[PDB]
């Protein structure tokens, strides 16, 4: 009989890759916060004590 | 073969996806007195 033979064979291409996926880390910087601490306390005196 | 641990994401990446860590706010924020006010010192007149 008519012996099989082996398949063609994977014609493969060598290469260079970089291989991406989806971006979930936020993008982050540095700022400046410039503000207040307006504190107004009201207290009443008592004979002994505040 | 020799497989080398692979993942997409860490677990710091996904914990970090997160805008905003209520932990690491709190633990900021709890600071506030100790860093721009004088919590031991005592006033009186």
């Amino acid at each position: 009989r008519r012996c099989p033979t082996r398949p063609e064979g994977q014609n493969y291409t060598e290469g260079i890759a970089v291989v991406f996926k989806e971006n979930i880390a936020p993008y982050k910087f540095k700022a400046t916060m410039y503000y207040k601490d307006v504190t107004v306390s009201q207290v009443w005196f008592g004979h002994r004590y505040s | 073969h020799e497989f080398v641990p692979l993942e997409v994401y860490t677990r710091h990446e996904i914990k970090d996806s997160g805008l905003l860590d209520y932990t690491e706010v709190q633990r900021r924020n709890q600071l506030h007195d100790l860093r721009f006010a004088d919590i031991d010192t005592v006033i009186r007149a």
